[PDB]
């Protein structure tokens, strides 16, 4: 029991856990030099994020180019996850950045490209084409995450309306809108969205983080744009409105993991609530066996300042506690003054969380809701972190080449590293995201086909020592798969290391 | 991970006074520590003995010990922003001539017992002649 568990801790005792989560780092101005991003590599960071709803795929080239480059450099796999611009009445590119609106100001909003960047506090842009026709005089327009509202008092022009403006506001260029009335019928993947999407599948991303995604039907649209070409790269709904967590389950069968974009959640359901929603989605993710991530509002003051507040850190901690795989930051990276100190805070907040939830709990939980008969396949997993827990061992090593079978087997959440064994390169890639696994790169092409499966297994046996989790006389658990089945892994050993 | 480099250490006269300095390098990427993370413990170690304690420090400078016979003489002090630990040793005595050493621990906490340490510098030749 946690409450054991609790009374057990001691805040003087080092802690010892080999880190199981992961951290998503958002690469921007600050970030995206080589010699940058090998210190978010060395500091945590396992995808680098490249936000698009900001810069040109000549920035975004530049950060795909310069991963790779500082990757090989430190010999690691990190992912690439291409963020979406999303379906989004966005506006901004203000005269001199920015204006600032009254209460009983009048201000025109116009659908003009006219005025697209000389935007002021009398006149700027609406990206919405149809706003005069769907939003009429009298009521209100949510600028800036329910902050800035104007109410409308005239179709002044063709596609210019008329506002009076409620409460005063500073409004930074690119500011979302978000009109009160649905039917608004906004579509899952903007003309842009899949532009951006060829490009992503071109260069060769490893996920997607697919934006303000709704409901299932969409995740589908997703993948469909993705092409053949990118059948095989991961989509990461982002649950950001309620119609997200209404879907939370059609949503979480059709996409690959779901990211919980708390802050855009919060712009429509309360505080006390959001809470619940991470809680929700989270468990609904673990218990499906699917990568969840914590998205907006990490350690947000980290972004100016050299240390984060309590309360923000116990939010790290909880997204841990609640399941997370793993914790991303953006802006904290992307355009801040400290991103290697914020990563490694990051990975101290797992660490010591994970030190502190009783290593068995999840386990137990999950196993005991699984349907008897289990499959096979699921058995296997299953025991494994059983066995794992029964013997004492070290480390699971299992060989699979799609990695399904890792995120099977971290699915009961065991208590040692899980080692994967792939000759696929993209998977080495793709399960950063995927809690307690670390991958290693068979190239068959380089060394023999390893048929008997045994070159694979030293390999991973020779990682999980040299990286410290298992040294002579510790058990270790190596979960294959048998030369007579279909797919899948269906064999599992226990061997001990030997000098 | 974390390196420590030592300087300060020399002859000094009888109620003279030195000041240790301890330079940090690195990090353990494993835990996410740096200088900055972890406590930091001043040793001596005096002619044919082990390695006895002097002082620490926790890991935002908020709390300090000291052994008895340097309180009042000794003071360990750190900059973080410049990865650095600060002995200052005055009243120098004869009984306080020794080898130091600073030692980081992968703690936020320091304690008395050098095995409970995780890395340390080279150590420096303190003696006090009068």
């Amino acid at each position: 029991s946690q409450l054991q568990h609790n009374i057990g801790l001691s805040i003087f005792e080092p802690v010892a856990k080999h880190r199981a989560n992961r951290i998503i780092c958002t690469i921007g101005p600050s970030t995206q030099s080589v010699e940058a991003l090998k210190g978010l590599m060395k500091s945590g960071m396992s995808v680098a994020r490249m936000n698009f709803s900001h810069g040109s795929y000549e920035y975004h080239q530049t950060t795909i180019n310069n991963v790779r480059a500082a990757a090989a450099e430190l010999g690691l796999h990190i992912g690439i996850a291409l963020d979406t611009k999303g379906p989004e009445i966005r506006t901004g590119l203000f005269k001199d950045g920015e204006a600032t609106y009254a209460p009983g100001d009048t201000v025109l909003v116009t659908t003009d490209p006219a005025f697209e960047k000389i935007g002021t506090k009398e006149k700027f842009y609406v990206d919405y084409p149809q706003l005069p026709n769907v939003v009429r005089p009298g009521g209100l327009i949510y600028v800036d995450d329910g902050v800035l509202t104007l109410r409308v008092l005239s179709k002044e022009d063709d596609c210019t309306l008329k506002c009076h403006v409620n409460n005063h506001h500073r409004l930074t260029d690119r500011k979302g809108i978000n009109l009160p009335g649905c039917e608004v019928d906004l579509p899952a993947v903007s003309e842009k969205d899949r532009k951006d999407l060829q490009f992503g599948v071109e260069q060769g991303v490893d996920m997607i983080f697919a934006s303000f995604i709704r409901t299932a039907d969409q995740v589908r649209e997703v993948r469909a744009a993705l092409g053949e070409k990118g059948k095989d790269t991961l989509i990461i709904s982002k649950i950001e409105n309620h119609q997200g967590v209404q879907n939370i389950d059609a949503i979480i069968e059709a996409s690959d993991g779901i990211m919980v974009a708390r802050g855009d959640l919060g712009v429509e359901i309360p505080a006390e609530k959001v809470v619940v929603a991470q809680m929700c989605i989270i468990s609904k993710c673990n218990v499906a066996g699917k990568p969840v991530i914590c998205a907006t509002q990490m350690l947000e003051s980290m972004t100016t300042n050299p240390r984060p507040t309590r309360a923000e850190v116990t939010d790290v901690a909880n997204a841990v506690f609640n399941g997370a795989d793993c914790v991303m930051l953006s802006g904290e990276t992307a355009k801040g003054k400290y991103p290697n100190e914020v990563v490694q805070y990051m990975v101290r907040i797992c660490i010591e969380a994970q030190s502190a939830t009783h290593d068995s709990v999840m386990f137990n939980s999950i196993k005991n809701l699984q349907k008897i008969p289990m499959s096979p396949e699921e058995a296997v997993c299953s025991s494994a972190v059983s066995s794992a827990f029964e013997v004492q061992a070290k480390a699971i090593l299992v060989l699979s080449n799609t990695g399904r079978s890792a995120r099977l087997i971290s699915k009961y959440r065991p208590n040692c590293p899980i080692i994967c064994a792939t000759t696929r390169l993209l998977t080495c890639r793709q399960l950063n995201v995927t809690r307690s696994v670390e991958s290693v790169y068979y190239d068959v092409d380089a060394h023999g086909e390893d048929n008997d499966r045994e070159k694979r297994v030293q390999l991973g046996v020779d990682w999980a020592k040299t990286k410290g989790y298992v040294s002579a006389g510790d058990v270790m658990v190596i979960v294959h798969a048998d030369h007579s089945v279909k797919g899948y892994p269906n064999q599992t050993r226990l061997v001990r290391v030997r000098e | 991970q974390v390196q420590l480099q030592e300087s300060g250490g020399g002859l000094v006269q009888s109620g003279g006074s030195l000041k240790l300095s301890c330079a940090a390098s690195g990090s353990n990427f494993s835990s996410g520590r740096t200088f900055s993370t972890d406590a930091i413990g001043w040793f001596r170690q005096a002619p044919g003995k082990e390695r006895e304690f002097v002082g620490g420090i926790s890991w935002n400078g908020g709390i300090t010990d000291y052994v008895d016979s340097v309180k009042g003489r000794f003071t360990i002090s750190r900059d973080n922003a410049k990865n650095t630990v600060y002995l200052q040793m005055n009243s120098l005595q004869p009984e306080d001539t020794a080898v130091y050493y600073c030692a980081g621990r992968d703690s936020w906490y320091f304690s008395k017992v050098p095995d409970e340490y995780r890395y340390w510098g080279q150590g420096t030749q303190v003696t006090v002649s009068s």
